[PDB]
């Protein structure tokens, strides 16, 4: 069970986003969807990559997005995080 | 007259490509045959003759006979191998190599690394005169340099490729042809690109299979020495069947789990060793007669052995083979060690390898 | 980053095309340095946001001790983990992660011998092959076939494979003999 | 013909008593999980006979001395003397042990060969009572399941 | 549409063929990318 649970955290991250959560093969219709929605889309270093940038840069210089995401965070709201969504399905009529 | 030797030579190699398979298997019949035959052998009473025992009596020229067609056979196998096979191999590695080449220059701007022992031999072919062979496009070389020129050097990715400058403009112009003719042997001497046959037979030797057929060719070439090695022949069956190759991959499969699991056992063994000789001495004699002990434990690699064979395959642990330890003020403490050690040796590791092969059968 | 984000926002007028296959360079140049998320906006759709993410603190990731941390989070979050608390371990696990970048630019203050002998072997042995092979007794062999035989004919190729499956015994022996000097 | 044959010998009637085995469902499944996996059991044995056999050879070529089965020395019994009875006692005995053929065996303390019989008996439980043994009965176990 | 010829179908149909058509049907399934089926595919087709 130990093994097999080790094998399913595997699975589950080559399946599934860590993010929004959506299936790979969503994504995969594309050709190399998953890996682009995992990598640059929704890529896991990237956020704390932003969060380090918010905490470096003053507060006067935030942008709106990034105020909001601040303000958020301090508030301890975790709502700003996409949740089952992505831009593509956002806007996959307009976008194709 | 050459006409004749290079048909006749070319109807005989298609006779053995066409007839692989039957040889293949008549091979494993004729194998067979030999150990249903050695099965009947005897030692002869220091005289010690292997003798083979008949209550008909000509079993023995049959015997000789089934080695030597076996080898034969064998022999011809491996020709019908190397004229079947192994051009679709040098098709598909001069396909990947000449690809590698053109759309990502594998050997002109980023060169392999140096740990692909395929990438480095073929280093040799990618200057060979006579290059896609096998292959279909024999313009590969044309236009990896017209791809690649003007950035990395004409000249010096022309002489990469090791091909002539002179020939590029009347190529597509008008110019002089050579014919050829059969007879004359310079010519076909000079055309026999060294460096490519070089390439190839690399190539094939690399070739696992080939590798196998080698291996058969040499089992036979011993059994006629030693009749007893015609009996590795016998595991060609294990081979040929497919759930036969399912049973022997499913070890290799897990193999690192399976070394890894292995290597523990041998550590908590190890352990119970420094232990034993630490303390547990006076329990390992192993003399049914007291006048001479046999002492086993005296020494740790000797302890180790005993704790590594006899001790692991035991079904009731060590405590089976040590003597009785009741009476002594260590019995507590000795109860303690061979416990666990049924536990943790017999009980786990044990089963736990069990589980890991027969689980990548599964 | 502007171009980037008229080029997603907008991914079909052809007119920016123009300016992006004419600026790969900067693009190119910068792509590491891009970060690129997405974020429930307060207009409540998904917004991309980028910003600079610096090389120094890109290799204080790729450190070793940051992986191990990454990849033990990882498993425990996927192994354990409710949708609500999800989001709040993975906010944890960045400030820990920040904290551990932080501390380690400051500690950190500013085979081959196998396949060589396989090659080797592969070389002057099949160059062997070709060093008995270059007798050229072919003339020879025809002067003994002066009109045709069969066994004799046949006898040949069979010599020269059976010496191809000799050279090949002799690879393995020498790549045999190879391993145990590099063991030993 | 079991009956019948049960009037000449009143012992013939113990066959009848299989009858019970087709009468109800759990014991056919349990009889026909045999025949389930029928090739894949015919083989695996054929290759424990194949394994076993490659041990006899081995055997039969070098370890002989330590064959001797007699309690008294004034006769041996030295039954891996011919292979059918070497290869008989490794099938028989040397597969039913428990612990492989070097329980039977006797110990090779004090011998030059004392590390290749450690080897070859080592080997053998691994391969031959580990393996291929537990497998015949996770074939036969899991069929019926 | 299109045709095929009768002494290419005998091509097909012949034994090593089939076992290269077997051996290729088993590899890619077992292992295979969405991308890289059709390429793998097109890759035996070439060899085939
Ligand atoms: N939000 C996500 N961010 C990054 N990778 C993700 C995400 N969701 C799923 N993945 C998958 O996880 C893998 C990359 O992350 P992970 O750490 O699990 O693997 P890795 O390739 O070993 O990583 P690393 O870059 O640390 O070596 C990819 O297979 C990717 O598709
Ligand atoms: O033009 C060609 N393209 C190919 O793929 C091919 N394969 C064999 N022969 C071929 N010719
Ligand atoms: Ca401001
Ligand atoms: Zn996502």
């Amino acid at each position: 069970e130990l093994r097999d649970q080790q094998e399913q955290v595997k699975e589950d991250m080559e399946t599934k986003c860590f993010i929004c959560g959506i299936g790979n093969d969503y994504f995969d219709t594309v050709p190399h969807g998953f890996e682009t929605h995992t990598l640059q889309e929704h890529n896991l270093a990237n956020y704390l990559f932003f969060l380090m940038y918010l905490i470096n840069k003053d507060e006067t210089e935030h942008t709106g997005q990034e105020s909001y995401v601040w303000k958020m965070y301090q508030e301890r709201c975790w709502e700003f995080f996409p949740a089952g969504d992505c831009f593509r399905k956002q806007y996959e009529d307009q976008l194709n | 007259f050459w006409k004749k030797i290079i048909a006749y030579q070319q109807k005989l190699l298609n006779y053995f490509a066409r007839n692989f398979y039957n040889m293949r298997m008549l091979a494993l019949f004729v194998a067979f045959a030999i150990n249903f035959i050695l099965l009947f052998y005897k030692v002869s009473t220091i005289a010690v003759h292997y003798v083979l025992e008949e209550s008909s009596g000509y079993m023995e020229p049959t015997l000789r006979i089934l080695a030597i067609l076996h080898t034969v056979i064998s022999f011809f196998c491996i020709i019908g191998y190397y004229c079947l096979k192994v051009p679709l191999v040098i098709f598909k590695r001069e396909k990947e190599v000449a690809r590698k080449l053109e759309f990502d220059g594998l050997y002109i701007t980023e060169q392999p690394s140096e740990d692909d022992i395929k990438g480095q031999w073929d280093r040799l072919v990618i200057n060979t005169q006579s290059f896609p062979n096998n292959y279909w496009d024999k313009f590969v070389k044309r236009k990896v340099m017209d791809k690649y020129g003007e950035f990395y050097g004409r000249d010096r990715i022309s002489e990469l490729l090791g091909m002539d400058k002179a020939a590029l403009d009347f190529s597509d112009a008008r110019e002089k042809k050579k014919p050829k003719k059969d007879s004359s042997l310079s010519a076909v001497l000079n055309s026999i690109d060294v460096k490519y046959q070089m390439w190839k037979l690399g190539v094939v030797f690399t070739d696992n299979s080939f590798l196998y057929l080698a291996w058969y060719m040499t089992m036979s070439v011993l059994g006629h020495y030693n009749n007893f090695f015609f009996a590795a022949h016998l595991l060609d069956i294990a081979m040929g069947f497919k759930t036969l190759r399912t049973i022997l991959s499913s070890v290799t499969h897990n193999g690192k789990q399976l070394v890894l699991t292995v290597g523990l056992l041998a550590v908590v063994v190890y352990l119970y060793t420094v232990v034993a000789f630490n303390f547990f001495r006076k329990f390992y004699n192993k003399s049914e007669d007291g006048d001479t002990p046999d002492m086993k434990c005296d020494d740790m690699l000797t302890c180790y052995m005993f704790h590594m064979y006899v001790g692991v395959r035991a079904g009731g642990g060590i405590g089976d083979e040590i003597e009785d330890p009741a009476g002594d003020e260590y019995e507590i403490y000795r109860i303690i060690f061979d416990i666990t050690f049924f536990f943790f040796v017999i009980v786990i590791l044990l089963a736990i390898i069990q589980g890991l092969i027969i689980d990548a059968f599964g | 980053v502007l171009l980037t984000n008229l080029s997603e926002h907008m991914p079909n007028d052809t007119r920016l095309q123009t300016f992006l296959e004419l600026a790969e360079s900067v693009l190119n140049y910068f792509q590491p340095f891009l970060g690129r998320i997405e974020i429930m906006g307060s207009a409540k759709r998904i917004e991309r946001v980028y910003f600079e993410i610096s090389e120094s603190s890109r290799t204080q990731w790729e450190k070793p001790q940051v992986k191990e941390s990454k990849r033990q989070f990882i498993f425990d979050v996927v192994n354990e983990g409710g949708e609500k608390e999800k989001m709040e371990l993975f906010v944890n696990f960045c400030e820990d992660t920040i904290f551990e970048m932080q501390l380690a630019a400051q500690i950190s203050e500013s085979s081959i011998l196998t396949v060589r002998s396989a090659l080797f072997a592969l070389r002057y042995n099949i160059l062997t092959l070709m060093r008995m092979l270059s007798l050229k007794s072919l003339k020879k062999q025809m002067k003994k076939v002066k009109k045709m035989t069969v066994k004799d004919m046949v006898t040949a190729f069979f010599s020269s494979y059976w010496s191809i499956f000799m050279t090949l015994l002799h690879f393995v022996a020498s790549v045999f003999r190879g391993f145990f000097r590099i063991i030993c």
